[PDB]
């Protein structure tokens, strides 16, 4: 069924060529999920830039070529979303959220059992997130499938506690 | 076209802001920078700024981009021209 | 019953602005001289002027300057109450730990209240319960240390490379640190609640030596080139050389002994007492002790000028009161909120800190 998904990524994203190429500037980002020093090594990947360059169009760009392969051998399945197109006021399980952006669902919830060993997140925005988002009160679920609101299940996978031994971009 | 470099948490998110990009002939440049890795990264930190260079013209110019604090932007500058200065004899 | 009311310091000149553009902007949807202050600029310097003199100074006599005044700049507000500071003038870092975390702030930003630290460094993840209470950063500025309660260990940091982390445990398993030290020749050195100093091997991360006394006796620690004074409960003062590693001076004081002290360039050593007597005490010719200074409330912390003129005193007073070297007069004070405990200043001599209840004041030393 990934096949399946990986084609349908494919039709999702197909608006530039240029943008998707095996340039040096993929080796850096495939080595930047490696150790730096024998001593520590990161898991936690931060792309920061001026808003007008296209941050968006490099990430759509990792995420077709991880259809084509072999951009990340350490790493099963993309999870996008993009916080612009929907808004986050309801509240719905983090499983239920997920299953809007992937066209199944049973496969989704066994494939979360296998998403610890090598693993793939991505986000676009937040920075509308944050001025909304009024940090006064903050909750953290242990746990996956649970129905939790958007921003507290959100802040559980950037702290590793709802994915252990995760990567991040 | 697309640039990529690793930024330090040490420096802060404001110095990023400005360049401080410097023109000189490419011979000149490149042969100062050295292509050890390590020793640019030892220069990093002693004078708390960020060095990055790149000469992708196929002419003799070359470009310097160097981040910091106006008072640290400026002693790498006269180190830079000072071991340019030397590479000339 | 004397209290101090709090008040906005800074007043800044670019935050007046916004803040009357705001209240505009509401004002039009209901139908339905002033002093400001001298921000910190680039986290380094104030940019002001000195302070006028009676007279000149001596052809030898330019860089010995002493304070006049401090002027609160910006507040920083931390959830528990904050034990130790550090400044780092090198990278502009301030250093403010506890209960479970560590708060690290930087100069750089411009606000009067600062809520969003650079960086939360917690500690209760790794074990259920342990407190910790002190920190110690390295004179280059690539070391950071933290010694705590039942912690297994001492928690080494490293500043050079690209990412936070952790490099070195150092381990004490049944010991609480309560106390820090560094050297010059790559190792350093804790002592714990019982008396227990002992040494680990920086780069190796090996124990190479171990020192015992008195419980209590090592609250106090000051490292020299091959000396090491201790102090506690017992009243007592105790030189170790680490040549052949035991004691060579013992003193009797008269009270408890809670702060130490030492000149970067002289050879003298000042001493804190419970009943809020000042010592003096020198470091080479040992002859005997003399008092200058009596206080009511008891001595919390002591620190020397960069070039070792002035110090400042802290305390449960509601007072910060500083003092010259050759008599320790006293020369201006000023007064807090609640009881303070710590106290840092910088290498170049230009900022403070100090911390009341729960939040870090940071002053600037006006020469």
């Amino acid at each position: 069924d990934l096949q399946d998904y990986k084609a349908h990524v494919i039709a999702k994203f197909d608006t530039s060529v240029d943008l998707h190429y095996d340039s040096p500037e993929m080796k850096l980002l495939s080595d930047a999920f490696k150790p730096y020093q024998k001593t520590f090594q990161p898991h936690t990947i931060i792309l920061h830039g001026r808003p007008g360059v296209g941050k968006s169009a490099l990430a759509r760009s990792i995420v077709l070529g991880w259809a084509q392969g072999k951009l990340f051998q350490k790493m099963s399945f993309v999870i996008f979303f993009s916080v612009r197109e929907i808004k986050w006021t309801e509240k719905s399980s983090l499983a239920q959220l997920i299953a809007k952006e992937c066209p199944d669902s049973w496969d989704l919830v066994t494939k979360i059992m296998s998403q610890p060993e090598r693993l793939l997140f991505v986000i676009d925005g937040l920075d509308d997130m944050d001025s909304v988002l009024q940090h006064d009160d903050m909750t953290l679920s242990r746990d996956w499938k649970d129905e939790q609101p958007i921003y507290i299940l959100m802040y559980s996978l950037l702290r590793k506690a709802l994915l252990p031994q995760s990567f991040l971009i | 076209s697309l640039r990529l470099r690793t930024r330090p948490w040490w420096f802060p998110i404001q110095e990023v802001s400005n360049p401080l990009v410097l023109y000189m002939e490419a011979w000149v440049a490149e042969r100062v920078i050295g292509t050890d890795q390590a020793e640019i990264s030892e220069i990093e930190w002693m004078c708390q700024a960020l060095l990055t260079v790149d000469s992708v013209n196929s002419g003799n110019l070359a470009e310097i981009t160097i981040f910091g604090q106006p008072s640290a932007q400026t002693r790498m500058k006269n180190i830079l021209l000072n071991m340019a200065a030397w590479h000339k004899e | 019953d004397p209290q101090p009311v709090w008040d906005a310091e800074p007043q800044f000149c670019q935050g007046f602005l916004i803040q009357g553009l705001w209240e505009l902007f509401m004002d039009s949807r209901q139908k339905n001289a002033d002093k400001f202050l001298k921000p910190l600029s680039w986290g380094s310097e104030v940019l002001e002027s000195s302070c006028n003199q009676p007279s000149t100074a001596l052809w030898q006599l330019e860089r010995f300057t002493v304070p006049q005044a401090l002027q609160k700049v910006r507040v920083l507000k931390h959830q528990e109450l904050l034990l130790v500071v550090a400044v780092s003038s090198f990278t502009r870092h301030v250093f403010t730990c506890s209960q479970s975390g560590i708060k690290v702030w930087n100069l750089v930003n411009q606000v009067a209240e600062d809520r969003d630290p650079e960086s939360h460094l917690k500690c209760s993840v790794q074990d259920n319960k342990v407190y910790l209470r002190t920190c110690l950063l390295s004179s280059n500025s690539r070391t950071l240390f933290a010694g705590g309660y039942n912690l297994p260990g001492v928690i080494v940091w490293d500043l050079a490379a690209p990412s936070l982390y952790e490099k070195c445990q150092l381990p004490c398993e049944g010991l609480s640190c309560q106390a820090l030290a560094n050297t010059k020749e790559n190792m350093a050195l804790a002592g714990f609640t019982d008396g227990t100093v002992r040494i680990w091997d920086l780069r190796t991360q090996e124990i190479v030596r171990n020192l015992k006394g008195p419980t209590n006796s090592a609250r106090n620690l000051v490292v020299k080139d091959d000396n090491i004074w201790t102090g506690g409960l017992d009243a007592c003062l105790r030189c170790w050389d680490l040549r052949m590693a035991k004691v060579s001076l013992e003193h009797l004081f008269q009270s408890q002994i809670m702060s130490l002290a030492h000149s970067p360039t002289e050879d003298w050593l000042l001493l804190g007492l419970a009943n809020g007597q000042h010592c003096l005490f020198n470091s080479r010719k040992r002859d005997q002790v003399l008092t200058v200074d009596t206080k009511d409330n008891t001595i919390l912390g002591l620190k020397f000028s960069p070039n070792g003129k002035w110090w400042a005193s802290v305390g449960m007073g509601n007072f910060i009161t500083v003092h010259s070297m050759p008599t320790g007069a006293k020369l201006f004070q000023v007064p807090e909120v609640g009881p303070v405990r710590c106290f840092d200043m910088t290498e170049n001599g230009r900022l403070i800190i100090t911390g009341s209840r729960d939040c870090a004041s940071v002053y600037h030393i006006k020469y």
